[PDB]
């Protein structure tokens, strides 16, 4: 009945469902990241030499390459039927709030995490900024998410790629001492009790471990039927706006600056909700967070379900076992190598009594010489010179070695290119895309575009807090996919590129060229050759 | 030969005790030089006369003070052969193992120090099934002598029964030949219900002591004591060391058949309103927590004794007893059987000092240490790994620090059904 | 696992120990049957055969079911007279078993299962509806003889043939 | 035994080089006017389709049912319908498209179908297999009650080095009735019948 | 099948190895010999001091 | 000592960089061919004597 | 066949080396090597070619198996053409 009774028993349901997939991205991880001798008893048992030839780590570096050439961004499109310009402030608000270092390094974060383990993730959250903010004093930024295998835990029972379906999920947080207590002083909390969760590594590879604290955050979507207010618009029209929005700041305010009460009706809608745990109580309990969806998005590489069990595989997993051979046939031959006589002749004491300096090594005499007689059979025996053999490399050793190799060159070829990984990528900016329109129509102010102009309808409380007033007609742009601009001004100078690179050199070439002109950057010289730009397209009408 | 990887879960256990007593931790530099002890004021209860002039009649201020400190570590020292098989499956299975061993020892040292420091009991001739709401008058008898001596409630009380007798309440609730929401209840699941006769939490606890009887017969006060609060006192050099005030040795005629955890109680003495100092009909209950020598023992609530005439006023401003002993009261033992305890308590009576184990410090190179977090109890730990190529062997340590302490011992409760004989 | 207390611990560390148990398949259940090319003209029987043959197996895996419990069980809860007399008796039966296995501390995540023969249960009901109070639980147990689906902390409670 | 085991893979590049090329070369619906109807008949259902099958769902659904192909044999997809209060493509409603997983053990068709899409089958049943959560999910959403817990035929199988397999099971049994029901023809107060 | 107990041996908490105040009961399951039978649970005595501390 | 600014005056480059577990690891082009150097210079050596 | 099997080492009678085995420790440090030459029973030692361990070697079976199999599943792996 407990709510942390509750919330632990589900965070276990997903823990234990998602065990075997999350051990195996791990020891990706590990493999590929720091050493291909994950072998953790051998750390005490005599040392012997243990190489890294290593030969799955350029394959890696190459996909990776391969997919940083390639940027991928959200690209709001206006839906059909809706105004030609349905999304012009959408994409800026998402371009200015996305183009800072943040973005970038989370997706960059995420994508190499696929590449080689096969799943990785970012978030996406809102701070409240003053010096330049997006909208109504605000930011919508992405934070990034390492080792999302092991740290971002999903609901159980979710079956899509980008678990949309998921009712809720937990994300768990290791951060230093320091690191805690500005946590701590952020939410509110306590900096005395120190927080506790399980261990995100659980305990495979006990060394590699640092003193942390771990805490945890459990989002959960609740999709209910809630009331919504339909206002007549002092200006024209009926906006709709939730109860839930304006119930005790604006609710009088509306009516006083001249909103009067249209109708009511019940609209379902699904709320998100974010709570602070520990293993043994939680400290803010249901938190309401902006937006729609839970604001993770997960990539994902080789992805599918076996047996109800979701399994995700990288690049890496399968070449696993040929470079361990590689690495375990180049020790036993650099062993051959080392500890190994090398060839000298065997010789008897009294063949050489006497003469034993004359193969010392030294270059100062021009034969060798050798004892002849004995004292008791009369003549030494003869028997012809034997040197000990030339150490060699068994061609058991040397034909596993090549087949070992080549097996890895066979199995470490994604695709043909990575147009699938691309894909997949795709498929999370586009959920990205989907999360960020909603926190957008949550807490940033969106302005209405009539066609008798941009029409900001808003009101202030006693409290001189100012509330977003949103209409219900909000889902007016799509998400697509695209090249990645860092500006409008960029993405509008790419369009005029890409339309000159395919109109023949008449008319529509010479708009297209002054239009170019008109959208340059300034300087001195740039300034003049756009306002020249200007002046002829005002002229010509 | 080898195994398949399906755990066969065995045991679940619960810390309802740990899970609701608070922690506690205090700075550990401070901690670390003043010997792992650290001392809180007592509220402070003012003497009050009547009457016009009162020439040379001014009195003092005095604030007593309990303290609470820390004991040994509790840990899960482990070994890793090489070359084992058993051993290299099964490590991690072992340290859940360790986690849950440690929460649940955690829980048994509270439930053990509240069994054994409450002085407040609660007795009965017979067992809790045999008349009707006999469990529901054992509960507001508990509830009874909380509020009749004045003790602070204001932050939650809680009462635990052993699985027998909430099962013999249950018994009770459900052979009434009715059935509303209560019976209803009792009856579907085994719940009796939540709050009872005046406790907002009423638990059954799995681990709760069984308080064994006392052979003690026959046992007098020898020579009169009077027992005086005091914040300090002067110690061979001058200088004034605190004196603790949950506790106070007393001399009796021989000590045999007693142990730390029985129930006294002398013959004439009785509690007193606290707040008011109006006489109960109760007669006074304490708790032994140590036998010294084969004459002395450790009673837990001191006995400050109101018509004492050696106290001041400010001193008597904080007597909990009637009468002093008097060389001859026969000091009478109140379990006489053996019996499985019910322990209530208020929520402020029992505390947690917790220490960290500052292994992470650079002068502990070579093993390699992170935070480990025990569950249920909100206890963190320290968790090493280190290994010798001598034996080829990786040693595996779990390790955890806290004291059980009991500040309110007068707060503290323990329910003995079937006293009889 | 065990525990050990102090901070000195030199050659106080002990070994890892894992226990199995064994899973196992026994002797297959069959039906037999032979007929003759000319008894296969009508197909009735043949078909109305294959049909009891299956209720017969599934009946055979219960009755399996039910032995092995029984016989090897190592809780043992026994009354020195019958489920029907004094007052509460069922309901005491049912609590027995569950303080025994809340107090052995055994892990009981999965949902707990009582199973009553039909002259136990109706014992209970019978208990039930002479209370001489008819609220809900008795309405219940009067118009069918069901106790209830859940009695003094078990998930699942039920009548087995 | 304690042998060793090594998996040289040599399939999986062919695999992942097919699902890559299947996946080049996107495949939807195209709505095109029949012989004789006007040209523009097409056009509302063409964008009715693009709408509600623009989202992610469906095109990881099909994905999905493509991968399950290649490798298995067999995959499949459902088409559901909801009620959208926020973005309804309309009636306040939306049709979506849902993935399978593991098609060839959890949908079981019609025994007397010779087709390859199955448009012969009279019946057809999907076996929903979860966890308690989901469990509570699926009986709070289509109003059952969530004390009885359902068994049906565990499509999966024992993996043994699995610590975890979950063991709530529901089956979805859609049959079709073909029938001559009544048929009202009236007259439009604007024009025609 | 046949239910025993042994005069004097208590179960324990299995957790906190308290002595419960009921006596642990055994089923047996083979009768081997005149003389050597078979129960169900093994009877591990806490206060053996052969046994080692895992 | 207040200094004019909001961030940090140090700049930071990095070459291959992630975390591990909770561990930040970073890599340039020089530390996976060591093995190989090193074996190479002690067989040289090895054939030099 | 790679792991467990052991490796290219002289065959040596104890008598042979008996008292120079630290010449065959490993170690660098000697010109050459010495051995025994007389027996006080026997008068001299045995003479025969010192024989040494056959170093390992995947059998010809392995091998063009391997590549049997290697090309047979490239070869039925192409879907379509």
């Amino acid at each position: 009945e407990n709510r942390l009774e509750s919330i632990l028993s589900r965070f276990d349901a997903d823990w234990t469902a998602s065990d075997e997939a999350r051990r195996e991205a791990k020891n990706d991880l590990f493999f590929s990241r720091v050493s291909q001798w994950d072998d953790w008893l051998s750390q005490y048992t005599t040392l012997q030499y243990r190489g890294q030839f290593d030969v799955v780590r350029p394959v890696v570096r190459k996909l990776v390459s391969e997919m940083r050439q390639n940027p991928i961004d959200v690209l709001y499109r206006p839906k059909d039927g809706a105004r030609p310009d349905a999304a012009d402030v959408l994409m800026g608000m998402y371009r200015t709030d996305m183009r800072h270092n943040t973005a970038k390094i989370a997706v960059n974060i995420a994508v190499r995490e696929q590449i080689e383990a096969g799943v990785g993730a970012w978030r996406l959250v809102t701070d409240y900024e003053d010096q330049s903010p997006t909208s109504n004093n605000q930011v919508i930024r992405r934070e990034p998410i390492h080792s999302a295998c092991s740290h971002v835990i999903w609901d159980s029972n979710s079956k899509l790629m980008d678990k949309s379906d998921a009712r809720h999920c937990t994300v768990i947080h290791s951060m230093s001492q320091n690191g805690w207590e500005d946590f701590a002083e952020k939410y509110d909390l306590d900096a005395d009790d120190i927080p506790s969760f399980q261990n995100p590594n659980d305990w495979v590879f006990p060394w590699l471990t640092q003193d942390t604290i771990q805490i945890a955050e459990f989002y959960e979507v609740v999709e209910k039927k809630e009331t919504a207010f339909i206002y007549q618009d002092p200006v024209t029209g009926e906006p709709v706006s939730y109860f839930k929005r304006d119930i005790k700041d604006v609710i009088d305010d509306l009516a006083d600056s001249g909103f009067i009460k249209i109708a009511e009706r019940q609209i379902k809608r699904r709320r998100v909700y974010k709570s602070i745990i520990t293993c043994t109580a939680v400290l803010k309990d249901k938190q309401l967070i902006a937006g729609e969806h839970i604001p993770i998005v997960p990539v994902f590489g080789e992805w599918g379900f076996v047996e109800d069990k979701e399994v995700y595989e990288g690049v890496v997993r399968l070449t696993k076992d040929g470079q361990r051979l590689r690495n375990m046939i180049m020790s036993f031959n650099a062993d051959i190598v080392a500890r190994t006589p090398k060839k000298k002749p065997f010789f008897w004491p009294e063949q050489i009594a006497g003469f034993e300096h004359m193969y010392d090594g030294n270059d100062d005499y021009p034969y060798y010489l050798l004892n002849r007689t004995d004292e008791n059979s009369g003549d030494l025996p003869t028997q012809p010179l034997a040197y000990y053999e030339n150490p060699e490399v068994p061609q058991a050793n040397a034909y596993m070695l090549e087949a070992a190799t080549s097996a890895v060159k066979e199995v470490a070829t994604l695709g043909v290119e990575t147009y699938v990984f691309q894909d997949n990528l795709a498929t999370a900016m586009r959920r990205d895309g989907e999360i960020y329109q909603s926190i957008v129509n949550d807490i940033y102010d969106v302005p209405r575009n009539v066609t008798i102009l941009m029409a900001e309808v808003v009101d202030l409380a006693t409290g001189e807090k100012q509330v977003l007033n949103d209409i219900r007609g909000r889902y007016e742009c799509y998400t697509d996919v695209g090249p990645s601009f860092q500006s409008m001004k960029q993405q509008n100078r790419a369009e005029i590129l890409e339309l000159l690179g395919k109109t023949p050199q008449g008319t529509p070439e010479y708009q297209l060229l002054l239009l170019q002109y008109f959208t340059l950057l300034d300087g001195k010289g740039v300034e003049m050759m756009r306002d020249y730009a200007n002046k002829q397209l005002i002229q010509m009408g | 030969t080898l195994a398949v990887d399906e755990i066969i879960e065995t045991i679940s256990a619960i810390t309802p005790m740990a899970q609701k007593a608070k922690k506690y931790t205090p700075p550990a530099a401070s901690m670390q030089r003043s010997s792992n002890t650290i001392w809180m004021p007592v509220e402070q209860e003012s003497p009050t006369q009547e009457g016009w002039d009162l020439t040379d009649k001014a009195t003092g201020l005095l604030e007593l003070n309990v303290a609470v400190n820390m004991g040994e570590p509790d840990n899960d020292f482990f070994q890793l052969r090489a070359d084992d098989l058993r051993d290299e499956t099964a490590y991690r299975r072992r340290i859940q193992s360790a986690a849950r061993k440690l929460a649940n020892n955690v829980e048994l040292k509270v439930a053990n120090m509240a069994a054994e420091m409450g002085s407040l009991v609660i007795t009965s001739p017979d067992a809790i099934g045999t008349n009707t709401a006999d469990a529901w008058n054992f509960v507001a008898d508990a509830e009874e002598i909380m509020f009749s001596r004045e003790l602070n409630r204001d932050m939650g009380t809680s009462y635990f029964f052993n699985p027998q007798d909430y099962k013999k309440a249950g018994y009770d609730l459900t052979k009434r030949d009715i059935f509303g929401r209560i019976p209803e209840e009792a009856y579907r699941d085994g719940t009796i219900q939540r709050q009872v006769a005046g406790f907002d939490d009423v638990l059954r606890s799995p681990k709760l002591p069984v308080l064994t009887k006392s052979t003690a017969t026959g046992i007098t006060v020898s020579g009169a004591q009077s027992f005086k609060p005091v914040a300090w006192q002067l110690d061979n050099d001058g200088n004034k060391v605190n004196v603790d005030n949950r506790f106070a040795t007393v001399t009796l005629s021989a000590t045999t058949g007693m142990k730390r955890g029985d129930k006294i109680s002398f013959a004439g003495v009785k509690f007193l309103g606290q707040m008011a100092k109006n006489v109960l009909a109760q007669d006074a209950t304490f708790s032994v927590v140590r036998v010294v020598d084969g004459t002395h023992v450790e009673i837990t609530p001191k006995p400050v004794a109101l018509d004492d005439v050696s106290l001041s006023p400010e001193q008597r401003a904080y007597a909990n007893v009637n009468t002093s002993l008097a060389d001859a009261m026969a000091v009478n033992i109140l379990n006489v059987k053996d019996a499985r305890t019910n322990v209530f308590w208020a929520d402020d009576a029992i505390r947690i000092v917790s220490q960290p184990i500052p292994a992470n410090h650079e002068l502990f190179a070579g093993m390699k240490t992170t935070s480990f977090s025990i569950p249920d109890v909100g206890l963190n730990g320290i968790f090493a790994t280190q290994g010798d190529i001598s034996t080829l062997s990786g040693l595996c340590r779990i390790a955890l620090w806290y004291g059980v302490n009991a500040t309110r011992p007068e707060a503290i409760g323990v329910g003995l059904p079937g006293q009889t004989a």
